[PDB]
């Protein structure tokens, strides 16, 4: 999972 | 056999770089302490330039009542916390020295290669400055954690507690990176050997410059985390600039801000660079205003 | 100091050898899986020649429903199990590539020496191709097990799970051996450091050639195990070519097949070389017909 | 690529030094043994000169009913315990050889430097002579114990049980020190990597010479232990030459025997050098007669 | 023990 | 503590  | 011969040695690298590597002490008061300072954590640090700015890991200086810096020449300073960044686990310290300060050799044009001999300089278990020797095992490593990239250098130069924030240099003494993490995950309960990670120097520099200029590192923040041609959206943050853009969960995203969107990591890096408050085009065409990344 | 200087590096060895070293995945169905492939084990492999024959450890590919091979250039192949040998813990895989394949540099005239700088190439903990640096600590090592010789190279180049089947090379990039085993025995519960073993390349080659030619490795088998001038017999296998030769337990053995018998290991090696079905003279003079070694 | 090239190797150092490094076996009778010798402990040893004097650790040969020395050339000798010293953990063995003996290269004019490539030679886990490669991580280390100085060399050359009493040499094969101790202290239960200590060769030599000349090492002993300008007294030994000098606990001590007393370690070293039975001036002026250090 |  |  990538948060930005 | 007689010897006028010269022993193979990395002393030159040691003499060029070691003086700049410092012992860092995180001291804190304890309910136990009753008004007496005790060591919470200890690590290393690198003197970046003669102004007295020092790089170190954030976890080394976290929640410190006092930060003490000790040079190999004997000098001891109290240190001022310029700033820190949880994302890169970096932190900048300031010490004030009228007298000259040793600085870590930096060659910004130097390209670290896999197989380059490197030395780890630091303060393992507070035994005093230790020098260990290895090679660059890999580059662009994400570390143990799957998330967050961070382009770690991997080295088999022996790394132990106290090494954090210390320098990784080549045979020439040039800074390769900042020793940060040691791999500890066990399959079948064994202990991993010769697997350690360092923040690449180029990244360390950029982060230091931003912390010196501003108290924190500033990144543009969309508000939405998703997992990957295109990139789908798995979650939109509640009350987010996102939610305010009224983005809809899961809409695939082809491209953004006049650019394609095949790799999420590439995309997020772009998002980080952009100034907070700016509005840009996105391909799913909905307008959104970025806010600076929420503090952590 | 200014640097037009060149950092000490083993990058050349890395560039010559690393491309040939592959990531090997042993995938198996689980009762849990319900029709979904999962990784049982993972290790490394070496591309021996452009035909697409790859060496790896047998324990890496054991009981695999599917075997996946991944090159560093991005290509992925399903692999065909050519053959395996429990005795040397070796195994040969076949991948079919119309496009060119990288191969591991081999110098059959090269003699590995104790103190030679070597690099271990492999896939520790599936982090991606890792390069660690050590020396050849020893040669002709029997390994942790007392039995079975096997002429292991001992290296202090850091070896971890996932390294199995990977390559050990010198500074020139020439193949020294196949990383196989890491010493784990503890006296007082401590963890052994920098002690790993590799199958010598010369042996690896011979075993590969035999597996490519035949599905298995073929050895002549007497049927009798004994412990050591001469060599006594401690046990004759039931219903053995042995028993069929009607050999008698314990009769010392001076020599065999026109040759002396002082070292058991030398004797067994000779026995292995001989073709199955052949009858030879033995000194205790009783005739016996060898059968090929029982499968394991 | 074709190779007439020469692999990077420390074989030369290996060929010069390894033959002198021996396997040392401490054999003892057991209540269990019932008259049969068994291995209590095993380590290494260094052949210092052709007379057949060998250096080793004291803890390796402690409480030995028999001591066996094995050379790499095959020869085996029973060894005679010349003497031992608990303080430096050293011990000297004598073997009688009419035939020539290999000796460890010594260069008394050689100055060990931090970053010097070094090889550890020894017998880890009784696998046979192992060669590991590291650098000199540090000098003048006190070891894990806070007390007693002892000027340890710190190396990240892999050290394991069985390495004790073995040699540490540079690329030229010159003796750097005697491998003695491996750091094992754990913070958070982790295992320290690449941290080992060796007695500096210069010190090893002096101790050997004294043990060969006399059955023991002889040091002048004040009788008083204290913790640190000047040095206070924290305890006077009961019935001590001290007590006999009628020294009073805690009196600060400025200087002694025509010399200043700022560093306790410097002071104790001076005390050790002085002949037993001698009376010298002390600054707090009370006369005292030294006795030789109590045996341990 | 050696088997062959 | 130092003893000598």
């Amino acid at each position: 999972v990538y948060y930005f | 056999d007689s010897t006028d011969e010269t022993p193979a040695s990395y002393n030159l690298a040691v003499r060029r770089a070691a003086p700049a590597v410092v012992n860092v002490y995180n001291r804190g008061l304890n309910t136990n302490s009753h008004n007496q300072l005790e060591i919470r954590t200890l690590g290393s640090g690198v003197i970046m330039d003669q102004r007295g700015y020092i790089i170190t890991n954030k976890h080394v200086i976290n929640d410190a009542d006092q930060i003490i810096v000790a040079l190999q020449d004997g000098r001891v300073f109290e240190a001022l916390l310029v700033g820190s960044d949880s994302l890169t686990d970096l932190a900048v310290l300031k010490i004030n020295a009228t007298g000259g300060l040793p600085t870590i050799p930096i060659n910004a044009r130097r390209v670290p290669h896999i197989g380059d001999v490197v030395l780890a300089i630091g303060n393992p278990y507070n035994l005093g400055q230790t020098i260990t020797q290895g090679i660059i095992s890999a580059t662009g490593r994400i570390g143990l954690n799957p998330t967050g990239r961070q382009n770690f250098l991997q080295t088999d130069a022996s790394i132990n507690p106290g090494n954090s924030g210390g320098a990784l240099v080549n045979s020439l003494g040039e800074l390769m990176g900042i020793n940060t993490l040691s791999f500890d995950k066990s399959n079948d309960g064994e202990t991993p050997e010769g697997i350690g990670f360092a923040i690449p120097f180029q990244l360390a520099t950029k982060i230091m410059d931003k912390l010196i200029r501003d108290g924190r590192v500033i990144r543009g923040y969309i508000g939405i985390g998703g997992r990957e041609q295109g990139i789908v959206v798995n979650e939109v943050s509640p009350d987010g600039p996102a939610a305010n853009a009224g983005i809809q969960v899961n809409d695939l995203i082809i491209s953004v801000d006049n650019k394609p969107a095949i790799s999420a990591l590439e995309t997020m890096a772009q998002v980080a660079e952009i100034r907070p408050g700016s509005v840009i085009p996105v391909v799913v065409t909905l307008q959104v205003t970025i806010q600076e990344y929420p503090a952590t």
